[PDB]
This record gives structure tokens, C-alpha cells and sequence, in this order.
């Protein structure tokens, strides 16, 4: 059944928090989805 | 050693590039690649500002505090200077000051329940040979009769808090079992 | 701390109360206030100095005051305006003196007599110079040129009236024959304001060609006249009347600008001195103040900005 | 000597305190748009008081013949704007 | 963590960051969101929550003890002095230069240990223990006049006068140790 | 609520005449994008246009760096689809409504502390110059006026215009409503996902011709040709020595004046 | 009241 | 506190230190980078090998 | 024997809060330039003034005791005329040229490159390169900046002195 | 440590009583005639300072007065209480003239600030409110902490507004602006008091583990004042430079501030009927002269010390001990 009176929180990352910058390239790091 | 040609980065020793040899010099990896993360950097002090990280996401406020030795003691019976109170003149300026800083939302809040301007874009294809535009802003009439235009009802979560100030915590005290 | 080169109460002081375009601008001669005027026909005065209090307030014409200067002696300020009326203001008493009735259309400029008799120069919309004695109703001269009158001064002895105006060539009547005896040609656009240097020797007149031209109006001049050429400011679509003056030493020359600018050019190298910001229209008048290096400028933004230069 | 830009200027500089021009290379990265001056996100806005009437005539000008005097300040050699072969002849 | 176990890591950062905008004290939440970067394998980001944690809590020894293991099983050993030298310049509790005295000694670095607790006696020195353990550590590894001088600064330090009795017993069962039986005597 | 002195707007929004008219009306709509009450701005862009006004608020236009009105990007003046493409900016803003709200609510904390004069930090601080590069050998260069002409009359298209020429909307054809350009979405637009335009664009940006090396991985050799005729107008051996030796050593340089 | 000079545009 | 310090001493105890790669390291990092002080600015970012990021992963 | 120290030694030694430098100087290409620099560096005219400027992968600048980039004066009195001369060029990084408000406008500010750049050469004026510590500069191309290019955490020089080589104290 | 300054004993002199639940708030009318009092039987009691005499009890509050601050520019005294009510009584018709509603938990402390027309109030709520005190609005919510707010002090110099808080957290506040614009972890307890000292541009504030000194505006951190190991909630600081930091045990420590030494150690009794845990304080005021100490008691009580008149620095030595 339809529903709207929420956020769908499989849809898109609720409220995302970035994580800040750091002085370590975080982009060198590679994971594999499991 | 302008009869000399250098080619890996280890040619050039400690130093950069040479202006001499017209060949395309990359004394690092100086612009091999091409063009998130901040920066590690040392301070005034010569010390490296690792606690540079507690400074982002800040308004250059006075929270720098992240290193041991401001949180040890400082002078006692101190150098009377700073410690002296503000004169009449400092605490006039600033009553004043911020006095009509919150006049301005009291007034704006109990209210809540010709003129030109010049322009200069910077999209410089432009108005018609014109560095600037010059435009009249009137302000729209409104209608004392039209009821609150939008609702207002909406509730959101708070905006996260301000980045953590460190701790800066006296060494914890071994508790004995005892205790 | 910061060096100060006045008793101004902070080195730039902003004059608010003005209601319209302020056309005109001018010191006392002794240095104790300044008068300021324009579309709102209301004359202001201000003191130079403390709190710059708005001490008074002339009203009186009944059209815009295009012009505005004070007698040698301070004792009566003559203003002139759009309602084809040229009056002057007793100080003292803040009361019209004088009010020349004659001209027949708007009256651009005025200027005192510096010295002798108080003889008031006008020039107008009706093509004419006139020259009005406080003692009589009647203009002593009346010197019809054919074109519109924007700009008018005496030479410093009192006896020769130098205008300007459409016809871009400055006039220089000389008042004992009712002739021109010469006239100084070079700008290529209409006069907006002429201004005698404190000695006499020259003049300077800024026209809408967009550069002030300094002449030379000794009675013997050994050859060419034209003395030489300041440029930098501008004058805009708005066709203002934008005066010029001279500094109390003669080192230093203002003009009005379009371009916001308040511009101070040095006599010598005719480098630009200041250009500082902080009006927001047209800077249309623009004058020293007359023992202390402060510079008053007028915008069309309804600010009189007074500030402290150093006049080195 | 110089004194940087800045909110407000207190103390009138000279000519050569506030204009003298920025010295070195210029970056090849940004592109003019974005090296430009600018107070909002797309230029310099700031309040201005021009005459009612002779905007006017400006405006209408522009809309009804093709051409209209420059509204710069600084306009330099460029008096006209628009259809400015129309505005010499 | 579940986040994680379905293979979300960036929802699964987004809600520790969140967590900690909630208790950023919490050493549980740090360590956890640092230990489920370093399970997968993201020790760039790992790195950079363990310079948060030691930037923020700086007396949470959990977070020193957890990174420099990390940045030393990681054969970062280099990395891994500069975190106890950062740790250090906090002037942490003994149990903090024991466990840089340490690193250093599994590495078979006797004069960088040597020069830890030099530095560890300007800080702690006040405990006769820590006196005695260097000049324990000295002679156990032969430097015997460094030991022997050790325990003659040892007096020193704690005064000629205020004699204790501590060092006084530690250094002459030393001097007997190296058959100075004539100097354990006197 | 936010509130400002001008519009973010790009200069074929506002038109040739560099003297203009507007109005301004606080809160006076919904943002299209987010629903907030926003300043807006309403001004004809010259004799002939209709009445425009500002549609997105400005922390939406901030947070993607576009036209108020127009939503093209203010850089390049191209869609957003075709500059999130070439940036790599992934479809990263949240879209849901109080998600996004809480969204746009830290993009303005943030931006407040800055100088107010750059976007968001994505597109502020992107720096690969050789996507620059490809924007702008694609944006428009010229204003285009035309997207500011009146809608096309809908009494025209039923054939009765009862207002003969008083009318001001257009009396002409419209688009023909299988072209995909017909059928736009302001959310799409802005988001800059399914965008017509956009992919009409890319397409044939993509379709240009362009250089890439041969199989013969041992070819080192370019021709470089246009040089011109001998003489005066010939380009010497130096000028090719200081152009490109920039990018690598040189082995050989053979000139054919 | 005291004051000062807003810096505007330039070319 | 404590009980970090009983799992950090085991698990150190329990790890064997390669001292025949931390001498070949040492000779291509260099005295000085080698033995950092608290503010040398290390260059060299370190990004592991995949065995010890494995090796990290299990312990 | 050797030729005795004097006004025209052939390295000057700078030290900054990121990192020691030493800079060769090209005397036999550009010696207006070299000896104002030196004479400058002799003045201690240099200590206390910071890199006002840095942008990554293009130009390092410093040398203005205002810090605004538009400041700086040289020993013949402000402005003085470049020393252009094609078998310099900005061939790499690590290049030392002397910067300037367009053409004969030198004055103290310098700027190290950090990337070839062949098209700045004939605008500028080389007068040297970094002969030790291009970590330092790969350092200081990282530091991350405004969007006046300025960077966000300062980059201080003070120290001056001449020396016969690169040698680091 | 350097040099104490020597400072006489103060001895107990007067013990009123009359309030029938705890004494929470105390303070003292500019002109030093009378104190204001609120307590936990919500009602405030004015009492002249001179004889202790009971002048008026003035009654209103739903539930227990635990702020109370007399205007320093105004004929007000301002008043809060478990009830979240904050009332403004005027004192020239002795009646509550207006409320100020927002605050969502009991308030904790208030504070008028010394030149504006403005008054700050913590809560529960872990908020403090700023408030225009003519027409009651609520020029600033200061959302910072995360925990109650347990105490505020004002100055008319930035920081215009400091805040101590049951996160351990002492915040110095923009009132401009209305942001922290700096954040002093150094405490390890919940800081339930502040002071700034009335001649030097420094405040101290207390916490279970040490009572701390800062330098202002900055707030950098100067020295404890150690050894006070009680749940700190009142500090009280003389224009002279003595401090004193009752206590929840009914401890009552007197520092000199320069040096940070202790010069006496109060135990207060409690007066008869009430239980051995009633001996605790609740808060405490010095007079205008700074010679009168009022503390507000546990035991229902008021307690008045006195410096002793005729002590001397040879009867009471000083000697050196760094
Ligand atoms: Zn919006
Ligand atoms: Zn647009
Ligand atoms: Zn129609």
C-alpha cells in the first residue's frame, strides 16, 4: 500500500552526517561490497 | 651542467627544476598527475598542528583550546594588565553596540506576532557594451487583506551541534576496588 | 593609534538628513561651518566640528538650490536656484537679505565679489551674466550671451566675470568695457563649474568632455592660456552640474564625479592624490575647508561626507 | 602602506594606498567569471541613487530606439550602449 | 554494525556520525565506529576516526593504545612512534610510557627505550619505582655504568639529606649483584 | 525564512537592456524546489518579453549554483545534468522532504560562514580543469533571448483568439508534443535527472570528433599543420621549441615551411 | 554620527 | 582502562615483529622519518599491503 | 685561492615555520634581480613577511610585508625593469621568478613554481631556482587555501643570510 | 603557587529563620538595605540586612523559588522557580507585573544583566533564554548544552553572558549574536556555579573535582582552588579578592583568590529539629560592602558571617610554602 507520511529510509541515507576531513586521503581506501 | 640533461626525479638532487634546460622538468611528481582532505601544517610555533582537526567546521572561534599546555596553570598573583577590568569607555561601546544589535530582532519579533541598485555581473557577455547593470527595486504592495500565505506547522531535527570541543580533562584517577 | 591631521571628532564623519540630491556644497570662509543644498531646496548648516550638529536649517526657495556660496567675510551666505532667483542669506539673522527677482529662467551659478563692494555674479538658462549690487533692485551688467549660462565667476580683482556654459567656450567679460576681451577655448563638452584659485592667477572649469581644464587668467599671459589637463572622473547620463574648487593652497584641485569617486588632483604633477570611495551617486560638489585639510563632498546619494586628508 | 579591502575604510588613504594593482601571475584554473569581484554568488551588488527622470529616459530609450547612454561608472570610451551605430548617426 | 553487515558502510559511517553528535564521549562509539573501519579494511578512514577520538578525548588511553597497535600490526612502525610521541606530549600516566618503552624494545630499539625514560623520569620521577625500573632496564641490558650512575642520580634527585631508603637498598643489592660487595657494604 | 537585496540570476535572464525594473516581494512564493517561502524578484527583461521571476530561493540556486529562473548552471550556462556529468557530482542532494529540508538548512549554516559568494563546497571547490575544460568548449556562449518571449496563446492553438493583436501571448505553433523537449519537469531540471535538453546536448558534445593515439604504440610523432605559408606569417622552429617543450622532452623537431 | 567609506565595484 | 591495558599487553605480547623488514624499511625511509619525532612532518603516506590489511582484518 | 664572501654569493638561505629553503641564484642571467633579492635578504627585509599566496599545482608567493599582494618595494627606490631573456625558462617546478604588476614593475615579491609552466616565461623574470627542500615546497602546495588563494593557516619566513651553497644549519 | 594575600576569619553572627522549606536563592539590594530570598515553601521573603528583620514575604509562585536577583537600574526583583515560571515583581507595588513563559523544565538560575534592559534565565531544558525585559520576548534561546544549566552570570562586556552547565561545561556566549563562541571542558562534574570577580577580568567556577580560574574574555584557564571535594553549588566572590564556595555537606571553604589558598574551613551545624544531612547550602551572596556574608541553608535556614574584627596577621599567620 502506498505510503507518504514518512521518509522511505531505504530510498535515500537519512539525515547523512559527512564525515569531516582528515589529514589521510580517505579515497585510497577500496572495499568490496559484500 | 648546461651540457647535462636530467630526466628522473632523483637527477635533480634536493633542488627543483632548472631554468637553463628547456626540457619538460618534473622534480617530484610536481605536476605529472593532475588536479576532501586537509592538509598537515606546522604552526608559528614550529609544532605540527595535528589538533588542526578541532578547528573545522568553525567561525575562527575562540575554542583553539586542544593543546596540554593551555590547560596546565598559568601565573598566579598575575601581571596586573589583561586581568584589569574593561574602562567606562569599553562597557559604554559595547552596551551600546549590543543594544541595538537585539533592538533589531525584538522590534523584527514583536512585528513577527526611490531606491537603486548597481550591478556589476561577472557573466561580462553582459548587457549590451555595459560592465553594469543599474535596476529600480520597488517593493511589491501587500495586500492588508490576504491571510498568511504558507504553513508554517513543519518541524525538522535540530542542526547538528557544533563540532566536539576536546575533552581537556585533569588524568583520571585510578579508582581502587575499595573505592 | 593612527596619525590625525584635524579636529574632526573621527578622520571621516557622514552628515544624514538631506532629503534629495544634494547639489552644492560650501565652507565658511573662517572655518567654523559648512552650507549644503539641493533638490530639496532646504540650505543645511553644519558645524566642522564636535558633533557636526545641524545647527540650523535655511528654508526659502521654492525650486532646487543649484548653487550655494558664502560672501569673503562669512557674514551672508548668497544661494541661488531653479526658481530663476538668485537671494542672500544673512548669517546672524538666517534671513533672506536679498532676493534678485531678474533673471528670467534657472539660475546655474553664483559667486561673490571676493573684496570691495559685495557684487553677486550670476549666470542662467536665459543666456545671460549678470552682475547685481546688494544696493540697488536693478543688475549693474547684463551680458546676453546667446546660449545657456552654466558656470560663473569673478576674477580675483572683482572687475572681469568668466563664464561658461552650452556653447563650451568659456566667456571673459571684462566689466569697464561690457566686452569679451578673450575667451578661453578647449573643452569639448558643456561647462559644469568654474573655480578661481585663491591667488586669482587661474581657474579651473570642469566640463562633461570628463576632464577639468586649468587656466590661466592673469592679465598678461606671455602665450598660450591653457595651463594644462586633469582627467580620471566622469560625468554620467544624469547630466549634473559637477562643480570643481580649489584647495586653500592651491597644491591640490577637486572636481564632482558620476563615478562615485571623491577626486583630489595635485596643481603640479597632475597625478590623482585621493579617489576616495563611499558616495553611492554622483559627487556633485566637492570643496576644502579653508584652514584645516578636510574635504567635504556632496552626493547625489543625499551624504555629505566630511574626512580628514593629509594635504602633504 | 597599503590598506586591504575591508567592510568599512576609517582613515581616507591615498590613490597609491587603495588602487596600486595586485602584483604576480593570475590563476589559469578559476576563469574570469570567477576571478571577478563579487558580493553575491554572480557579481557586485550595491545600492545606488541615481536621478528618477533621467533613468527613465534611459530605460525608454534603450527599449524604444536600440541604444541608451552607458550606465557605468568609469564608462571610458564606451559613451553608448546598445544599437550604437544608430546612437552616432 | 548492521549497516554494516549488509554491506552499507557509507550508511553505516553516516549513523556513527550521527551517534556522535548524540554522546561524542562515549569511547563504546568511537571505538566501535573505528573498529568496523578497520574490519573493512578502510584504514584511511580509520585513521582519520582515530585523530578525531585522540584529538577530542586526549586522556582516553583506549583510543592511543588501539590506533598505535593498529599503525604497528600494520607495519606503519614509523607512524606508530609518532602516535605514542604525540601521546607522550600530553604527559600521560606511567602506564602510557611503559607501553612506549615496550614498543620500543619488541623492535630491539635499547637507546630509543633508553631516551623514553629519560624523558619518563621528568615527568614521573617523583615515583621511586619508575627510578628504579630504568636503572633495572639499564643494567639488564649490561650498561652497567649507566645503572650504577643511574642510581647515584637516583639519590640525588630525591636528596642526600631526605635520604630514601628504597634506592639505598635497590642500589647496594645492585652493587652486590655486580660483586661490588665492598661498595653494597659501604 | 531567507530574505536578500538581488536575485541570483544569469545575464540572458535579465535581458540586453542594462536598465531595468523589478519588483520585490518577500516570501512573496514557494521555492519550486523546496517549498520554502522565499524573496522573490519580478522584473520584464525588455519591451517584448513577459513578466519573469525568480522560481528556485537562493540556498537552492547556492546549492547547485544556478539561475534563480532559468536553473542552467551560471558558469557555463548549461543544464545541470550536463555539469553534474562532467564534474562527476553524483545526484548527491537529498530529495525527500524533510530529508532534504534538514539537507539545506546545514548547506545555509555552512554557507553563512563563508563569504557569501561561492556555491557549495562541491562545485566551489571542484578543480579538474580538463572537465572545465569541456564545459566551456560546450556552454552557450551568446544569451539566448528567446526562452524570455510570452507562453504561446492557448485560444491561438484553439483557433479564437478574441484579443486579435492586443493579445500579448504568442501567436504561433507550439512545440510538437512528441519532442521530448516538450515534456519538462522544474524537479528533473533542477536535479538534473531525465533532462531533454541536457541529453541533447551530451549526445552530441560526445559525437564531436577528437584525437586519440593510434594502436602503434611505438608512434611518438605528431603532425602539427595550419602553419601557414613561408615567410612573415611562417611560425619559426622557437615557437614550436617553447610551446612544446612544455609537455615533454623532445626527441626531434622537423619543420616544412 | 562618525562613518566611513564602503568600497564599491571597479572595472 | 584497565582492562585495555590486559588486551593490549596480550595481544603485543602475541605479536612477532618482522625485524628483517623493519631494517629494510628503515634503509629506504631514512634515519630521520624512520624515528619520528612528535612534529616531523611525515611524507609517505604508508597505504598498507593488502596481506597486512588482511592481518589487521582478522586480528 | 678562493674569492673572498661578498655582496654577490651565489645561494641565499631562507627558513619559514613549514621548512628551510635555499635558493640558487642565477647572477650570470639576471643580476639586477639576484642583487636586489640578495641586498633585500641582506636587510632582513624578508623576516616576518608570510606567503600571502599559494595556489596548488601552479605558484607559490611571498614577499610583501603587507601580506596584501600588492605592496613591496625594491632597493632602486619601488618599481625597476625586468631582466627578460629566453635561455631562462619557467621549465619545471621549483623555479624562483620575480613577480610583478605587469611589465618593469619588480619589486620584493617573489614566487617559486610548482609545475611547468611555459607560458608565464617573457612576463616574468627567472632569477633562480630551489637548490634544497622541494619537499618543503611539495609541502607547500598541499596547504590548503581560501578562494583568494591565501592559505588558511599562515606560512611565516624569518630568516635572511647568504651562504656559498645549500648546505642546511 | 605565589604569595597569599592575608584575609581575617568570618565568623558566624546571625541565623535566621522562618522559611519551612530549603533556602535556595539569596541577593542583596543595590543600595544594600534589604536581601531578597526564595525558597523551597515557594515563597520569597525580604529581609532587612542590618537587623535580619522579616519585612515582607511576598507569595506567587506555583512551586519552589530557586532564582531571585535584584535589578542594579531598576525597581524589579526578577524571580524563577521549579514551576518554570520566571516573574518580574515590581517592588514599588510589591505584585508580580509580568511572566516570562518559555522555559520547558524548572528554572535553575537568572541573572539581569548589569546595563541593558535584558535578563537571562537557565532550565532543566538545558537551554538559556535571554529576555527583553520590557515586553517579555525572547531575544535569544542559547541552545548550546546538552545537559541543565545550572548556573549564569552577565557582565556588560563580552562574553555579555556565562553559562555553567551539568555536561561539565562552562560556555561563554556571543549576546550579540547569540552563539557560544567558546566551550571550557576543563571540568570532569557538573558545574553548578560562577562567579566573576567584581575588580579583576576573571571568573571561577565550581565543580565537584575543583573550583577553576579563567582569565577573561578568553577563558583561558588560570589555577584550581583544590581540595573542596563537595558538590560545589554556590560561589560567592568580595570586591577584596576573598572566595568562598559552600557546599552540598554544609562545608563552607574560604579561598584568597590571588594565591588559591584555603585560610578557612567552615562546617556548618544544622539548627535544631532538622537531621544531620540537612547541613548543606544552597547558596550564597556577600553584601554590597563585601563584609556581610548571607548563606541560604538546607536547614530552612539563614546564616550571616562576619569577618572577625579583631584579627591580625600575627594572630592568624601567613607564612610563604611554595
Ligand atoms: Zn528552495
Ligand atoms: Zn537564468
Ligand atoms: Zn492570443
Amino acid at each position: 500500500k502506498p505510503k507518504r507520511n514518512q521518509i522511505d529510509y531505504s530510498e535515500e541515507i537519512p539525515f547523512e552526517k559527512h564525515v569531516p576531513a582528515g589529514f589521510h586521503n580517505p579515497s585510497e581506501d577500496r572495499y568490496v561490497v559484500e | 651542467r648546461t651540457s647535462f640533461r636530467p630526466r628522473g626525479p632523483e637527477d635533480f638532487g634536493d633542488g627543483g627544476a632548472f631554468p637553463e634546460i628547456h626540457v619538460a622538468q618534473f622534480p617530484l611528481g610536481l605536476g605529472l598527475g593532475d588536479m576532501n582532505t586537509l592538509a598537515l601544517q606546522y604552526g608559528t610555533d614550529g609544532k605540527l598542528q595535528h589538533d588542526a582537526i578541532a578547528r573545522i567546521g568553525h567561525v575562527k572561534d575562540k575554542v583553539v583550546y586542544s593543546k596540554l599546555n593551555d590547560m596546565k596553570a598559568k601565573t598566579w598573583n598575575e601581571d596586573d594588565d589583561d586581568i584589569q577590568k574593561p574602562d567606562d569607555d569599553a562597557v559604554i561601546d559595547a552596551t551600546e553596540k549590543t543594544r541595538m544589535a537585539l533592538e533589531k530582532i525584538v522590534n523584527s519579533k514583536v512585528a513577527s506576532a526611490a531606491q537603486y541598485i548597481r550591478y556589476t555581473p561577472s557573466q561580462q557577455n553582459g548587457a549590451a557594451g555595459s560592465q553594469q547593470r543599474i535596476i529600480r527595486m520597488v517593493e511589491e504592495q501587500k495586500d492588508p487583506m490576504e491571510p498568511p500565505k504558507f504553513k508554517i506547522n513543519q518541524k525538522i531535527p535540530r542542526a547538528p551541534p557544533s563540532p566536539p570541543a576536546p575533552v581537556m580533562h585533569s588524568p583520571p584517577r585510578k579508582m581502587t576496588a575499595k573505592d | 593609534t593612527a596619525q590625525r591631521f584635524s579636529n574632526l571628532m573621527a578622520p571621516t564623519m557622514v552628515l544624514l538628513g538631506h532629503e534629495g540630491e544634494i547639489y552644492t556644497g560650501a565652507f565658511s570662509p573662517d572655518g567654523t561651518c559648512l552650507a549644503t543644498s539641493g533638490y530639496d531646496q532646504k540650505i543645511f548648516f553644519w558645524n566642522v566640528y564636535g558633533e557636526c550638529e545641524n545647527f540650523s536649517t535655511i528654508k526659502g526657495h521654492s525650486g532646487a538650490v543649484m548653487d550655494l556660496k558664502f560672501t569673503t567675510d562669512s557674514s551672508s551666505l548668497v544661494s541661488c536656484g531653479t526658481d530663476k532667483s538668485v537671494r542672500v542669506w544673512d548669517m546672524e539673522t538666517g534671513t533672506c537679505a536679498r532676493r534678485f527677482r531678474t533673471h528670467t529662467d534657472f539660475v546655474n551659478a553664483v559667486h561673490p565679489s571676493r573684496r570691495g563692494v559685495t557684487l553677486v555674479a550670476s549666470a542662467s538658462d536665459d543666456g545671460t551674466c549678470r552682475v547685481h549690487d546688494m544696493r540697488t533692485k536693478e543688475p549693474v551688467k547684463t551680458y546676453t550671451n546667446r546660449y545657456q549660462q552654466t558656470a560663473v565667476t569673478f576674477n580675483d580683482s572683482s572687475d572681469q566675470v568668466i563664464s561658461g556654459g552650452i556653447d563650451n567656450v568659456l566667456k571673459v567679460w571684462d566689466m569697464r568695457r561690457d566686452e569679451i576681451t578673450y575667451t578661453l577655448t578647449g573643452h569639448r563638452d558643456t561647462i559644469t563649474g568654474i573655480s578661481l584659485s585663491p591667488s586669482g592667477k587661474f581657474i579651473i572649469s570642469n566640463s562633461m568632455d570628463c576632464t577639468v581644464r586649468q587656466w590661466d587668467i592673469r592679465p598678461f599671459v606671455p602665450g598660450q592660456r591653457s595651463v594644462g589637463v586633469f582627467a580620471g572622473h566622469n560625468h554620467n547620463f544624469e547630466k549634473n552640474l559637477l562643480k570643481c574648487s580649489w584647495s586653500p593652497c592651491e597644491r591640490f584641485i577637486t572636481a564632482g564625479s558620476s563615478d562615485r569617486f571623491l577626486y583630489v588632483w595635485e596643481t603640479l604633477s597632475k597625478k590623482i592624490v585621493y579617489k576616495l570611495p563611499g558616495h553611492m551617486g554622483s559627487v556633485n560638489c566637492t570643496d576644502f575647508h579653508p584652514k584645516e585639510p578636510i574635504m567635504l563632498s556632496c552626493g547625489s546619494d543625499k551624504r555629505v561626507f566630511l574626512g580628514e586628508i593629509d594635504m602633504s | 602602506i597599503v590598506d586591504p579591502k575591508t567592510k568599512e575604510i576609517k582613515s581616507n588613504p591615498k590613490f597609491d594606498q587603495l588602487f596600486k594593482p595586485e602584483s604576480g601571475p593570475v590563476n589559469h584554473f578559476k576563469s574570469e567569471q570567477q576571478r571577478s569581484q563579487k558580493n553575491t554568488l554572480t557579481g557586485f551588488v550595491e545600492p545606488a541613487h541615481l536621478n528618477e527622470f533621467h533613468f527613465n529616459r534611459q530605460i525608454r530609450s534603450f527599449d524604444t530606439l536600440g541604444y541608451a547612454q552607458n550606465p557605468t561608472a568609469e564608462s571610458g570610451t564606451t559613451h553608448f550602449v546598445g544599437d550604437v551605430k544608430k546612437a552616432e548617426a | 554494525k548492521w549497516e554494516e553487515s549488509i554491506g552499507e558502510i557509507q550508511r553505516a559511517r553516516s549513523v556513527f556520525e550521527r551517534a556522535l553528535d548524540v554522546d561524542h564521549r562515549s569511547i563504546s562509539i568511537w571505538l566501535q565506529y573505528a573498529e568496523m573501519e578497520m574490519r573493512c579494511k578502510q584504514i584511511n578512514h580509520a585513521r582519520n576516526v582515530f585523530d578525531r577520538a585522540i584529538t577530542i578525548m586526549p586522556r582516553a588511553m583506549q583510543f592511543w593504545l588501539k590506533y598505535s597497535y593498529m599503525e604497528e600490526v600494520i607495519e606503519n612502525i614509523p607512524g606508530a612512534r609518532q602516535i605514542f610521541e604525540r601521546w607522550i606530549e600530553w604527559e600521560p600516566p606511567e602506564q602510557a610510557w611503559q607501553t612506549y618503552i615496550n614498543f620500543e624494545l619488541r623492535y630491539k630499539e635499547i637507546d630509543r627505550a633508553r631516551s623514553v625514560y629519560q624523558r619518563f623520569l621528568h615527568v614521573h620521577g617523583i615515583n621511586v619505582q619508575n627510578w628504579i625500573k630504568y636503572a633495572k632496564f639499564e643494567e639488564r641490558n649490561g650498561y652497567i655504568g649507566n645503572a650504577r650512575a643511574a642510581y647515584e642520580k637516583a639519590m640525588e634527585y630525591f636528596g642526600e639529606e631526605d635520604i630514601n631508603e628504597t634506592v639505598l637498598v635497590a642500589f647496594a643489592l645492585f652493587e652486590e649483584r655486580q660483586k661490588e660487595h665492598e661498595r653494597a657494604r659501604g | 525564512w531567507e530574505d536578500s537585496d538581488f536575485p541570483i540570476l544569469c545575464e540572458t535572464c535579465l535581458g540586453n537592456n542594462p536598465y531595468m525594473r523589478m519588483m520585490k516581494d518577500k516570501y512573496g512564493r514557494e521555492c519550486k524546489i523546496c517549498e520554502r517561502p522565499f524573496t522573490t524578484f519580478r522584473w520584464q527583461p525588455g519591451k517584448g518579453a513577459r513578466y519573469k521571476n525568480t522560481e528556485l530561493c537562493q540556498t537552492c540556486a547556492k546549492v547547485k549554483n544556478v539561475c534563480q529562473t532559468c536553473m542552467f548552471d551560471l558558469e557555463y550556462g548549461l543544464p545541470v545534468q550536463v555539469r553534474d556529468h562532467e564534474l562527476q557530482i553524483a545526484d548527491n542532494i537529498p530529495k525527500q522532504g524533510a530529508n532534504r529540508d534538514f539537507f539545506l538548512q546545514n548547506v545555509e549554516r555552512t554557507l553563512g560562514q563563508g563569504d557569501g559568494t561561492q556555491p557549495i563546497a562541491q562545485i566551489a571547490n571542484n578543480m579538474d580543469q580538463a572537465a572545465h575544460d569541456r564545459l566551456r568548449r560546450m556552454g552557450r556562449t551568446q544569451p539566448y533571448y528567446k526562452r524570455n518571449a510570452p507562453h504561446i496563446c492557448s485560444f491561438f492553438v484553439k483557433g479564437e483568439c478574441k484579443r486579435g493583436e492586443e493579445c500579448p501571448y504568442r501567436h504561433e505553433k507550439p512545440t510538437d508534443p512528441d519532442d521530448p523537449l516538450s515534456r519538462q519537469n522544474i524537479r528533473d531540471r533542477y536535479y538534473g535527472t531525465n533532462d531533454p535538453v541536457a541529453e541533447k546536448i551530451l549526445n552530441r558534445a560526445a559525437a564531436a570528433p577528437t584525437l586519440s593515439p593510434p594502436a602503434d604504440t611505438t608512434i611518438t610523432t605528431l603532425y602539427i599543420g595550419n602553419l601557414g605559408p613561408s615567410g612573415a606569417q611562417q611560425v619559426t622552429e622557437k615557437d614550436l621549441n617553447d610551446f612544446f617543450y612544455q609537455y615533454g622532452d623532445i626527441r626531434c623537431l622537423r619543420v616544412l615551411t | 554620527k562618525p562613518g566611513g567609506r564602503g568600497m564599491p565595484a571597479m572595472p | 582502562e584497565d582492562m585495555t591495558l590486559r588486551q593490549h599487553t596480550r595481544l603485543t605480547a602475541a605479536l612477532d615483529p618482522d625485524l628483517d623488514s623493519y631494517k629494510k624499511m628503515r634503509e629506504c625511509v631514512g634515519g630521520e622519518q624512520f624515528y619520528p619525532t612528535a612534529d616531523t612532518l611525515i611524507h609517505g603516506n604508508h597505504y598498507p599491503t593488502t596481506a597486512a590489511m588482511d592481518k589487521l582484518t582478522k586480528d | 685561492m678562493p674569492a673572498p664572501i661578498n655582496d654577490q654569493a651565489p645561494y641565499v638561505i631562507l627558513d619559514t615555520t613549514m621548512g628551510k629553503i635555499a635558493l640558487e641564484l642565477y647572477w650570470n642571467h639576471a643580476p639586477r634581480t639576484c642583487q636586489n633579492f640578495s641586498q633585500l635578504a641582506k636587510r632582513n627585509y624578508y623576516n616576518g613577511t608570510i606567503f600571502h599566496r599559494i595556489i596548488a599545482d601552479f605558484m607559490i608567493q611571498g614577499g610583501d610585508p603587507t601580506g596584501t599582494g600588492r605592496g613591496g618595494a625594491s632597493i632602486y627606490g619601488d618599481k625597476f625593469s625586468d631582466e627578460i631573456d629566453e635561455r631562462l625558462k619557467h621549465t619545471g617546478a621549483g623555479i624562483l621568478s620575480m613577480a610583478n604588476a605587469g611589465p618593469n614593475t619588480n619589486g620584493s615579491q617573489f614566487f617559486i613554481t610548482l609545475a611547468p609552466t611555459q607560458h608565464l616565461d617573457g612576463k616574468h623574470t627567472i632569477f633562480g631556482r630551489v637548490a634544497a627542500g622541494m619537499k618543503v615546497i611539495a609541502n607547500m602546495g598541499r596547504v590548503d587555501t581560501d578562494n583568494h588563494d591565501r592559505p588558511k593557516i599562515e606560512i611565516r619566513i624569518l630568516k635572511a643570510y647568504p651562504s656559498e651553497s645549500s648546505v642546511l644549519s | 603557587m605565589m604569595k597569599p594575600k592575608w584575609h581575617a576569619p568570618w565568623k558566624l553572627y546571625r541565623v535566621a529563620s522562618g522559611h519551612t522549606g530549603w533556602v535556595r536563592a539569596v541577593d542583596v539590594e543595590p543600595g544594600n538595605q534589604w536581601f531578597a530570598s526564595g525558597g523551597a515553601d515557594r515563597i520569597i521573603k525580604i529581609w532587612d540586612l542590618a537587623s535580619g528583620q522579616l519585612k515582607l514575604s511576598l507569595t506567587g509562585h506555583i512551586s519552589s523559588v530557586r532564582a531571585v536577583k535584584v535589578s542594579p537600574r531598576h525597581p524589579f526583583l526578577f524571580s524563577g522557580g521549579e514551576d518554570k515560571q520566571v516573574k518580574c515583581w515590581d517592588l514599588e507595588y510589591n505584585k508580580v507585573i509580568r511572566h516570562y513563559h518559555g522555559h520547558l523544565s524548572a528554572v535553575q538560575a537568572l541573572s539581569v544583566h548589569p546595563s541593558l534592559d535584558v535578563l537571562v534565565t537557565c532550565a532543566r531544558d538545558s537551554t538559556a533564554r535571554v529576555w527583553d525585559m520590557r515586553t517579555k520576548a525572547q531575544v535569544h534561546c542559547f541552545a548550546g548544552h546538552t545537559n541543565t544549566v545550572a548556573d549564569v552570570v552577565c557582565q556588560s562586556v563580552d562574553p555579555q553572558v556565562i553559562t555553567a552547565s551539568h555536561d561539565a561545561t562552562v560556555r561563554l556566549w556571543d549576546l550579540a549574536a547569540g552563539r557560544s563562541m567558546c566551550t571550557l571542558t576543563h571540568h570532569k562534574k557538573s558545574v553548578r556555579a560562577l562567579t566573576i570577580h567584581p575588580r579583576l577580568n576573571m571568573f571561577a567556577s565550581a565543580s565537584p573535582d575543583n573550583i577553576k580560574q579563567w582569565k577573561l574574555p578568553k577563558g583561558e584557564f588560570m589555577q584550581n582552588l583544590s581540595g573542596h571535594n563537595a558538590i560545589i553549588n554556590t560561589l560567592s566572590s568580595n570586591d577584596d579578592g576573598v572566595v568562598v564556595s559552600g557546599a552540598d555537606n554544609g562545608s563552607l571553604c574560604f579561598w584568597d583568590w590571588r594565591s588559591g589558598f584555603c585560610f578557612q574551613k567552615i562546617q556548618t551545624k544544622p539548627q535544631p529539629g532538622s537531621i544531620e544531612s540537612e547541613a548543606g547550602i544552597y547558596a550564597s551572596c556577600f553584601d554590597k560592602t563585601g563584609l556581610r556574608l548571607i548563606t541560604a541553608e538546607a536547614d530552612k535556614t539563614i546564616k550571616m558571617y562576619k569577618e572577625d574584627d579583631e584579627a591580625t596577621e600575627e594572630s592568624h599567620p601567613i607564612v610563604w610554602r611554595p
